[PDB]
């Protein structure tokens, strides 16, 4: 009963019986300030069965330094009291509430209880009652640019998936006597030691055909070992192989037994003595705490610092920590005490949320047990960060005021950031520059832009939006909610609705884009992040790119003259299958889905589009009778959808499917199977059929049958949408018309000057002219996967599976054949979560100004298995010119709008280079080798009146500069690189 | 991407194809027109037969869209000019040049895979009759692939 119209991207990462598993569990959260809230809101959003808020606390002004639910109406109020009605609306499927008192049993009540904002003490009573009663207990704390998880989930926790990856599946070549396992040519198994794997479809060998897993003894990258086969069969032929994945027992420690004798999750290897020092710290702060009526140390004080240093010391020399105590980061924790970060606060949220979804589901690994986290390296060093500044100002970014300073924060008041895309990224972007006062100044300002409207599966993880916001502009709706979360933002704020490429430099041209500050991008494809990173290396500003897939998210930072572009790295591509194996010879699903999408486009889409261009252009035929590479088969697609086949009424729609099935699914595996028989043999003496190639079977219409009416239904219903008729779905009317269908009869046919162009033109002149056809046109099919009743996913599925059943492939059901042909990327509120407050980590170095290259970290994460990783960015490789430094990315040439000659003199006599190539976009401007006639013709022009000749399109208003692309060659002939030439017009 | 493409152009003009001529359409640099000379020992002998090649904008990053033209009568080479090349669909790393696929488009004129056909038919014939495969082969290119 999952509303997969919903959690259509969250089911491709848990699954359906996760989430089932998941939607029957109750979360109880104590503490409703920043971390407690996004904890709260990612899990409404994952879909629990209900959440609990405990927070009776009575609201201040600080605590909206990270409470986005919080407005300054609300002090004095109790925070969950205000906090559950605007939790409430997130997910209609997920109850909140609130309980003003907590009683110890009133915990069997729960699945998983989450505490923050809670002394060790309390902590200590709640664990040593949900531990005994196997309930899943997170603990969470963030203290300024420091955070700490514990994770306790019982003594017998099972966790069926360990990685979250799919189970390894190959095909197999030979399987020898010893258990050697061979794959295919040029094939990678994968498998690692101790692996389980089942064996099927197995010729020679039957009994491994019975689905024993048996063990691997990986012996190769292409074959492996499973033990002793000699009983069952002596070798055995092909076959395919698939991982079985066991369920495994995770014991978990108590926070009593483990406060002793912690395990620790080390987030960073460079720095591995830390967690040791913030297990003391973190103590210590709950003592000191415990000693000041609850109140922390105050921030950048000294006395506070030392009694805190004290009581570390006391609390070491109780636990016989034989750890020596660094005196400088312990009293950095004591500083940071009162902070309250909204970018710490989002990836803590995240992490914790999905060790929530990981007690609820029994699925992915957990973290065991602590987990601590610092990101010092945010600190500013260019402004003063003193116990005067950083005193509370009585203002809503007390707890952010309380680590950086005030300084700093009129450096953040004062931004101008430009932020690409308004999906999920974006908005969480969005709340966090909201919370941290970005661009509240008089010269600040933000700009975002996004081309797309909300969906209904964008809510899933897109908490700026709601279900009446459907159907509107992302960019709108998510400047108006942040300037509800932040009074300060109004007017501050523009939302386009532009799509950012080559067409809209009239709009984010060199005034727009010479005010900025940084540039974040919140995309979710590769061509727009390229395109922006040539912009801002261009322009020279700061960039911020950041992606997730499922559970892995990573975080880049581009700094001007100081770390490498974006597209400088480069990712592995996509895959694309043989022509020839799509055609003819498939042998898994996705072959036969990529066939079906194919058939969609191919029925149609494309004879429609020639039918309307026909009707359109007036001199249609003899372009393509000229320029298309088949004209033959558009003059046919025409005849056909206009008069041969036309339908009059949907009874022909039927007709034409069951005519459709007979071409598609019975004639052509008959030729197949007439031109290479089953018996066939190869040039080399082996069978045809043999391996990845697999013999197919004419499938004969069944009209019971499941897959052949829904291929009829889909199939009469697109194509009565073409010609704009009446669908109907009763299968009466269906039986009736199939009934009688006579076949026409077909056998495959072994073969055996200009009279073409003779029957061309009688086709030709058999078309109707455009005259007599005056506003008649017809509808094309637009492939959308969102859609479920546009029988566009249906009708690949049926065709898909038809065709599986052709060649005896398993089939998919409709999820899978969604997911594979839709392109469908999986998606997490975890992973935005967790890579917005990374990227908002960044952002105040980036403020900063920070020089050197070792104080940026590029971030990598993944959720599944709990791993975190940060390393350095790349530093921009540089070159020797003429004898000098010069930087390859960030360097340029500037030069007037001088004629080519002088171009040319100049780079002969200032930088001693002989210019062979200049290029201009995609233009060949300039080169060496070309006739002398058309050099002396272009040479005395100038660089603007040449783009234009040869660009045959003349230059806008607005353009103000030429990115020229120059490959030159030194005195002796060696090629030498050198950056790109800036022509100001 | 427009340097790795105008090096490649430049090696071409440098060391003649001999076999092979390929250049920008007009001004263009994702867009070139290449000529191969059918082989001596082969039915295609005498014939010319162009080939349209797109460069896709992460060149070389991705493969090149090669094409033929010229109609053609060979197993893995369809009607549309699709060609069944290894090195173009997935087996592509950024470090082959355009004389390399213009060869190995020679040698596939040389000596067809039917094993492994893109054209049934065509491959069928092949095996089966040789010299009807032949002498349509001879019938096409001297139709198509002269004047
Ligand atoms: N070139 C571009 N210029 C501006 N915005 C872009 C560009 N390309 C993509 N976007 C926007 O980036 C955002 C990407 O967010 P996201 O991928 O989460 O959403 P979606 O693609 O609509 O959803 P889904 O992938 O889950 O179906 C979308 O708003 C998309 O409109
Ligand atoms: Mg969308
Ligand atoms: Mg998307």
């Amino acid at each position: 009963t999952i509303d997969e119209g919903l959690y259509s991207r969250q089911l491709y990462v848990l699954g359906h019986e996760a989430m089932k598993q998941m939607s029957q569990s109750n979360v109880l959260i104590i503490g409703c300030k920043g971390l407690g809230v996004e904890i709260a809101k990612n899990v409404c959003l994952a879909g629990v069965k209900s959440v609990t808020l405990y927070d009776p606390q009575p609201t201040r002004i600080e605590d909206l330094s990270s409470q986005y639910f919080l407005t300054e109406d609300d002090i004095g109020v109790p925070r969950a009291k205000v906090t559950v009605s605007k939790l409430a609306e997130l997910n209609q499927y997920v109850p909140v509430s609130v309980v003003d008192e907590l009683s110890t049993e009133y915990l069997k009540n729960f699945k998983c209880v989450v505490v923050t904002e809670t002394s060790l003490t309390k902590q200590l009573e709640i664990n040593d009652f949900t531990h005994k009663n196997h309930i899943a207990y997170i603990a969470a704390d963030s203290r300024g640019l420091f955070g700490s998880i514990f994770c306790d989930f019982g003594e017998n926790f099972i966790c069926t998936d360990t990685d979250g990856n799919e189970p390894l599946t190959g095909m197999i070549a030979s399987i020898t006597d010893d258990g050697v396992v061979t794959m295919l040519e040029e094939t990678r198994h994968g498998l690692e030691n101790g692996d389980f794997v089942k064996f099927t479809e197995v010729k020679g060998m039957p009994g491994l055909n019975d689905g024993t897993p048996r063990k691997v003894e990986v012996k190769g990258p292409y074959t492996f070992s499973i033990g002793s086969v000699k009983d069952l069969g002596s070798a055995g032929y092909n076959g395919v192989f698939t991982q079985v994945k066991v369920p495994t027992k995770i014991s978990f420690k108590s926070l009593r037994e483990s406060l002793k004798d912690p395990e620790y999750v080390y987030p960073d290897f460079g720095k591995m003595m830390r967690p040791p020092q913030y297990h003391i710290a973190f103590q210590a702060l709950s003592a000191f705490a415990d000693a000041h009526e609850g109140s922390l140390p105050r921030p950048r004080n000294d006395i506070d610092a030392a009694e805190f240093f004290e009581f570390c010391k006391k609390i070491a020399s109780t636990l016989q920590f034989d750890v020596e105590l660094d005196e400088k980061l312990i009293k950095e924790i004591s500083y940071q005490a009162r902070g309250d970060l909204v970018a710490m606060s989002a990836f803590l949220g995240g992490a914790v949320a999905q060790e929530v979804l990981k007690a609820t589901t029994s699925k992915f690994y957990p973290l065991k047990q602590y987990f601590y986290f610092d990101s010092l390296e945010s600190l500013p060093s260019s402004v003063t960060i003193s116990e005067e500044t950083c005193k509370p100002r009585g203002c809503r970014y007390d707890g952010q005021i309380a680590v950086f300073g005030s300084e700093f924060q009129e450096k953040i008041a004062s931004l101008s950031t430009f932020l690409v895309g308004a999906g999920a990224i974006g908005c969480e972007m969005l709340k966090n520059w909201a919370m941290m006062g970005v661009a509240t100044g008089e010269s600040g300002h933000i700009s975002v832009t996004d081309m797309d409207s909300i969906e209904k599966s964008n809510l899933n993880r897109q908490f700026l939006f709601r279900p009446r916001d459907v159907g509107k502009l992302k960019s709108e709706c998510a400047s108006t909610a942040v300037s509800i979360m932040n009074p300060s933002l109004t007017g501050k704020i523009t939302s386009y609705q532009e799509r950012v490429g080559p067409e809209s430099e009239g709009i984010f041209g060199d005034e727009f884009f010479e005010k900025l500050s940084l540039v974040t991008n919140a995309l979710d494809n590769v061509e727009a992040r390229m395109y922006v990173d040539r912009r801002c290396v261009f322009f020279e500003k700061p960039l911020l790119e950041s992606g997730t897939l499922g559970t892995k998210g990573n975080t880049q930072v581009v700094v001007p003259h100081l770390t490498e572009s974006y597209g400088s790295s480069q990712d592995p591509p996509e895959k694309s299958f043989p022509i020839c194996t799509l055609k003819n010879f498939p042998n898994r699903i996705e072959h036969t889905i990529a066939w079906a999408r194919d058939l969609f486009e191919g029925l149609f889409k494309q004879p429609i589009d020639n039918v309307n261009m026909y009707l359109s252009s007036p001199n249609f035929l003899e372009t393509s009778l000229k320029t298309s590479s088949n004209p033959r088969e558009v003059l046919e697609n025409i005849r056909d959808y206009l008069v041969t086949e036309k339908p009059l009424s949907f009874e022909e729609c039927i007709m034409w499917a069951r005519l459709q099935f007979d071409k598609f699914f019975n004639n052509n595996i008959q030729q197949l199977l007439f031109n290479f028989p089953k018996d066939s043999v190869t040039s080399t003496g082996q069978p045809f059929w043999s391996g990845p190639k697999r013999a197919p079977t004419p499938l004969s219409f069944d009209i019971h049958n499941r897959e052949h009416f829904d291929f009829i239904v889909a199939a009469a219903s697109l194509y009565a949408f073409n010609y704009g008729l009446k669908s109907e779905t009763d299968p009466a009317i269906y039986e009736r018309v199939l009934a009688g269908y006579n076949p026409p009869p077909f056998a495959p046919k072994s073969g055996i000057a200009n009279k073409d162009k003779q029957e061309l033109k009688s086709i030709a002149d058999s078309l109707p002219p455009p005259s007599s056809l005056v506003g008649f046109r017809l509808t094309p099919a637009e492939f959308e996967k969102d859609d479920d009743s546009n029988h566009h996913i249906d009708f690949i599925t049926a065709a898909s599976n038809l065709r599986a059943m052709n060649y005896d492939i398993t089939p998919a059901d409709r999820f899978k054949t969604k997911f594979v042909a839709g392109k469908i990327v999986p998606a997490m509120c975890t992973s935005t979560a967790v890579v917005s407050g990374l990227v908002c980590l960044e952002l105040v170095k980036l403020v900063d100004g920070k020089k050197k290259i070792e104080e940026y970290k590029n971030g990598f994460f993944n959720l599944a298995i709990g791993l975190f990783t940060f390393s350095d960015p790349i530093a921009s490789p540089k070159m020797k010119v003429n004898g000098k430094e010069i930087d390859k990315i960030w360097d340029r040439y500037n030069l007037p709008d001088c004629t080519l000659q002088e171009l040319i003199d100049y780079f002969q006599k200032e930088e001693g280079l002989e210019v062979t190539m200049l290029s201009s976009g995609v233009s060949l401007l300039y080169a060496n080798f070309q006739p002398p006639k058309k050099l002396a013709e272009r040479l005395p022009l100038k660089i603007s009146e040449l783009v234009e000749q040869i660009t045959k399109k003349k230059l806008e208003p607005f353009r103000k500069h030429l990115v020229l692309e120059i490959c030159c060659d030194d005195a002796n002939g060696e090629d030498v690189e050198v950056p790109f030439i800036c022509i100001k017009l | 991407a427009l340097k790795r493409i105008n090096r490649e152009l430049a090696d071409l003009g440098k060391d003649p194809p001999s076999s092979s001529s390929a250049g920008p359409v007009g001004d263009d640099l994702f867009h070139w027109q290449a000529t191969i000379m059918g082989p001596a020992d082969s039915p295609y002998a005498g014939g010319v037969f162009f080939l349209s090649i797109h460069f896709p904008t992460d060149y070389p990053f991705k493969p090149p869209k090669v094409n033929f033209t010229t109609r053609i009568y060979h197993p893995n080479i369809n009607s549309n000019g699709s060609i069944c090349l290894d090195i173009l669909r997935d087996q592509w790393s950024p470090a082959l040049t355009i004389s390399k696929v213009l060869l190995s488009i020679s040698s596939l004129l040389t000596d067809p895979n039917p094993d492994d056909p893109l054209v049934p038919e065509i491959a069928h014939v092949y095996k089966t009759d040789r010299s009807r495969y032949e002498l349509s082969a001879r019938e096409w290119t001297r139709k198509y692939a002269i004047g």
